[PDB]
RNA sequence: CCGAGCCUGGUGAUAGCUGGUUGUCCAAGAUAGAAUCUUAGUUCAACUUUAAAUUUGCCCACAGAACCAAAUCCCCUU
């Protein structure tokens, strides 16, 4: 019986010690156990995709909170921020929308400005002006 | 079964057969084995090449 | 818990010289030894002699600089603050809890020559003072206020 | 109580789809894309024949440097540098 | 995994870098063995690195311990008491110095 | 030679620091792992 | 600040805001873990790894009168 | 829990033995000693393995023809089914034809 | 096997200091391969734990279980040792700390069904183990209050904090 | 457990059939067909893999492929 595996204690250890947190015979049997810390770690994996959305998603939100709360909607929003050229994210939109509520009314009088603007020049339909918060600053 | 610099070797053989192929010639030194080869057949031309050469 | 004094990597001096180098400060070595040297260590030794400058002229000098001068940033950052608002924040920013963390931090507890480990609070705050005041003597009063902004209006 | 038999979106019965807006929006917007295509490949610079041999030697010469390389293939050189190197797994200070 | 592992918050040691920035590393501790084969990128740090980089720390104590050992190790000790051992066994002396960089660059 | 040179520096040669020429030596192929278990090819 | 704010399009003039920022951590993330499985095919990767990671202070933040 | 709670004896090995010390001693025999001798007849084990190599079907007929003769009733019983198996396994099971 | 409760008895303490707490006495106690189940000895501990030692006496002494008895023994014996040889001052001066059974070492007899089936009995043994401390019963953990469940409510609303963000 | 008792041996019987086939990581990698007591398999071919040698390989311009639709073959340029 020559070459036998010493070390299995070890490598058992190394499957339990991530199974040791969880419910029932699986924190501790080691069949069971490695059945489930392989699920857990490719959830690990795909979780690092939904975590991304999610907290994009949790941004939109409340910056539809605070547009509604500033008479706006977060289209028209974002929409002319863009427009105006300011590029803050969605992140910092809602940190400011948050942290620096008068900052974020700023910002959503800019937007209404904008977007009263954009329909003043459609109406128009002409050659007039293009607006004071309409101009496009070029780079070359 | 060579001695001394095979890298002198190997520019010889690389400036004496480039003419008969217009390209250097491929070649692979061995040190430790202080041996050459070169890709393709030229025994006798070498062979010629050495004896006039000396060895 | 053993002071790393007892533990086995060990070099007073070369430990001395790297905590003035790594604060950046020019220290006089005599001078931070006898600012790291307590009264209770002296006299536990004593007894074991039985079976030398104490902290306290350094420390006295760095306790009544930092009240100085922290009383001195305080009051001219915040002109509008009475005394008694300027005293308690000065009396918060020298106090024990905050000292005693600094020092640790600092690695002024390793430093220490003391009776007990864990070294007592109070010993902790008369030694990061004498350092204070070690400093003083070493190197100026700007250097040291510098020194006293640096570690203790970031607290 | 509404079941589609067997399989909803294969066989003689399946689950009917309508087209939405959006849907309709997306089909156009690539419509035009590829009319403007047709447009710019519908106006051609050269000829056949004003074309007919103005990249040969470029051509020609990218195929000469891949055969080299595909007649360049060879196994590497060996050194005694390595060879006496790997007796250095014994290198003690004293 | 994060469930199953601890968690805590962005930090500094002790405010740094507001008035002026402390190195945090305080000691490394070198356990090396003169005849172990496992040691042979050790003893070359050991001979050629170690001087240059203690004179770029003057802040870091070193000890360089030569006694027979099968792993050589470092202990990382912090301003804060922590403590990093590493093996650094059969290890290249470049490999070495990176990683002992990496620990004075660690708070 | 220079090979002879380079002797005299290195450490001396016991049956401690020997290997075989690179490239003699294929590795085995054994039916262990992902890889080659199960059906075992 | 309170009550003023300064726009950029998109970027503010540098001769008009400074940010003033210092490295004082260089260190490596917790190790992340990278696991592939499909079922029935005997399909199962683990691979770990650690992203170098900087830590900056912000120490000050300077406006110049230039609007 | 199969691993011991006790460190095992420790294992201390002599190695400037005799036998260690002159390992190696004559296997240049033949081409030191103008060819009078072999390393071949230098080693020592069972007369069927004296200088040749052989895989286990091999090494049973060789035994089998050699001391086959002088060999105890069930061990030779045991090598005949041994032999059979073999033939059979080797000539007729495998992957490569 | 294992043994340890006999050595637990035998742990010694340093002189104590003559301004610091009185430090109750510890007495452990055990009976080895009890000729019954476990599980019904722990619910014979579970029914005696916590109370004092006259209580559990009384208590074991008008119950019914074989396991009841063999308990009141080894209780009335444990507090013999308690005022005997660790310096216990009065013996309903004790109360019961830890009460758990054991499962022992059992034996295999063959049980003969029908057919020529058979099943493999078990003739099951048990360990008591008890722990008896110096001093009355600690009171018992009074039911939480609404004072204190709104308390709590409130404690978690103020500990909220906003989440994902600087 | 007699459509032919039981035990030992030949016996590791044989099984184109079912089941199983144990460390880590990377890479290339998907099925025209023909015979066959053959269609639950196998041999050749096709496809796939690796290592070598060499030079053209895909897409295709026009012109060119029979009398009794979509397309394809061929094919220089590119
Ligand atoms: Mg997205
Ligand atoms: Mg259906
Ligand atoms: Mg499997
Ligand atoms: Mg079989
Ligand atoms: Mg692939
Ligand atoms: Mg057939
Ligand atoms: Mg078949």
């Amino acid at each position: 019986l020559r070459n036998r595996v010493t070390d299995r204690y070890f490598r058992i250890q190394e499957v339990l010690k991530h199974a040791r947190h969880f419910r029932g015979r699986k924190n501790r049997c080691y069949r069971l156990a490695v059945r489930t810390v392989i699920r857990a770690f490719v959830k690990c994996t795909k979780a690092r995709y939904l975590k991304k959305k999610n907290m994009r998603t949790l941004w939109i939100n409340r910056i539809t909170a605070a547009s509604q709360e500033h008479g706006l909607k977060y289209p028209a929003l974002i929409g002319n921020l863009v427009k105006c050229q300011v590029e803050l994210n969605r992140k910092v939109l809602a940190d400011l929308a948050i942290y620096e509520p008068k900052t974020f009314k700023s910002l959503a009088a800019l937007a209404s400005r904008r977007r009263h603007e954009g329909f003043a020049a459609a109406l128009g339909d002409g050659k007039e002006p293009e607006g004071i918060f309409s101009r496009v600053v070029q780079y070359h | 079964k060579v001695e001394g610099d095979i890298w002198a070797l190997q520019k010889d053989v690389e400036d004496f057969l480039s003419p008969l192929l217009g390209k250097t010639p491929v070649t692979q030194v061995n040190e430790v084995t202080g041996t050459l080869r070169i890709k393709g057949y030229f025994d006798q031309e070498l062979k010629a090449w050495l004896l006039e050469k000396g060895f | 818990p053993v002071r790393r004094s007892e533990k086995p990597n060990w070099d007073y001096h070369a430990e001395i010289q790297a905590f003035g180098h790594r604060l950046q400060e020019n220290f006089s070595l005599d001078l931070l030894k006898t600012a790291f040297v307590n009264s209770c260590y002296i006299k536990s030794e004593e007894a074991k002699r039985q079976q030398l400058k104490s902290n306290q002229e350094l420390s006295e000098q760095g306790t009544s600089f930092s009240q100085t001068c922290l009383t001195q940033f305080l009051e001219d950052e915040y002109p509008d603050m009475p005394t008694e608002g300027i005293k308690n924040l000065v009396d918060f920013l020298t106090g024990e809890e905050v000292v005693c963390h600094v020092a640790r931090n600092l690695a002024v507890e390793q430093l220490t020559l003391s009776e007990e480990f864990p070294v007592p609070p109070a010993v902790l705050q008369q030694t990061f003072f004498a350092v204070i005041g070690a400093l003083l003597q070493s190197s100026g009063p700007e250097r040291t206020a510098l020194f006293i902004r640096d570690f203790l209006i970031t607290q | 109580r509404g079941r589609i038999p067997g399989r909803q979106w294969i066989g003689k019965h399946r689950r009917p789809r309508f087209v939405s807006l959006r849907a309709k929006q997306n089909m156009i917007r690539r419509l035009e894309i590829e009319a403007e295509n047709h447009y710019w490949l519908s106006m051609p610079y050269m000829t056949r024949e004003q074309e007919r041999g103005h990249a040969a030697v470029r051509r020609r010469e990218a195929f000469e440097a891949i055969k080299a390389a595909a007649t360049s293939k060879f196994p590497p050189h060996r050194f005694i540098a390595d060879q006496l190197d790997h007796l250095n797994v014994t290198k003690k200070w004293s | 995994t994060a469930r199953g592992t601890p968690s805590r918050f962005l930090a500094s040691v002790l405010h740094n870098g507001l008035g002026r920035y402390v190195q945090q590393l305080q000691r490394l501790s070198f356990s090396v063995s003169r005849d172990g084969a496992s040691s042979r990128g050790a003893r070359e740090f050991v001979e050629r690195e170690v001087i240059d980089f203690a004179r770029r720390n003057p802040g870091v104590v070193i000890y360089v311990n030569s006694r027979p050992c099968c792993v050589p190790r470092v202990v990382a000790e912090y301003l804060n008491g922590a403590v990093r051992e590493e093996s650094i066994h059969c290890k290249s002396v470049e490999e070495i110095s990176t990683l002992v960089q990496k620990l004075a660059d660690q708070s | 030679a220079r090979a002879l040179d380079l002797l005299r520096g290195l450490p001396r040669v016991s049956l401690a620091n020997l290997k075989p020429n690179p490239g003699s030596k294929k590795p085995e192929r054994r039916p262990r792992g992902r890889r080659r278990g199960r059906k075992c090819g | 600040a309170d009550n003023f704010t300064l726009l950029g399009k998109p970027l503010l003039g540098k001769d008009l805001v400074r940010v003033e920022a210092t490295v004082i951590e260089k260190t490596e993330s917790w190790p992340r873990i990278i696991m592939r499985f499909r079922k029935r095919k005997n399909f199962k990767k683990k691979r770990i790894v650690t992203t170098p990671q900087t830590v900056l202070r912000i120490n000050s933040i300077e406006i110049a009168p230039c609007l | 829990i199969g691993i011991r709670l006790t460190l095992p004896p420790p294992k201390v090995v002599d190695r400037w033995n005799e036998k260690r010390a002159m390992f190696g001693v004559y296997d240049n025999i033949g081409i030191l000693g103008n060819f009078e001798k072999h390393p071949k007849e230098l080693i020592r084990g069972p007369i069927w393995l004296r200088g040749w190599k052989g895989n286990e079907l091999q090494r049973c007929i060789r035994k089998r023809k050699m001391v086959g003769s002088r060999m105890f009733a069930d061990d030779l019983h045991n090598l005949n089914k041994r032999i059979r198996y073999l033939y059979k396994h080797f000539n007729r099971h495998g992957k490569f034809r | 096997i294992s043994r340890k409760w006999e050595k637990k008895n035998k742990i010694v303490y340093p002189p104590q200091l003559p301004g610091e707490p009185r430090r109750p006495a510890e007495i452990y106690h055990c009976r080895r391969q009890i000729k019954y189940s476990k599980d019904k000895m722990w619910y014979l501990a579970k029914l005696i734990r916590g109370m004092s030692i006259d209580q559990a006496l009384a208590q074991l002494e008008f119950n019914d279980k074989k396991g009841a008895k063999i308990i009141k023994e080894v209780l009335l014996e444990a507090q013999d040792m308690a005022v005997r040889d660790h310096n216990v001052e009065f013996r309903s001066n004790l109360y019961i700390a830890e009460s758990t059974s054991g499962r022992g070492q059992c034996l295999k007899r063959i049980r003969y069904h029908g057919r020529g089936r058979f099943g493999i009995m078990e003739k099951v043994y048990c360990h008591y183990f008890v722990k008896l401390v110096e001093g009355p019963p600690p009171p018992p953990e009074p039911p939480k209050t609404a004072v204190a469940h709104a308390k709590e409510y409130i404690q978690q609303l103020r500990s909220r904090t906003i989440v994902h963000t600087l």
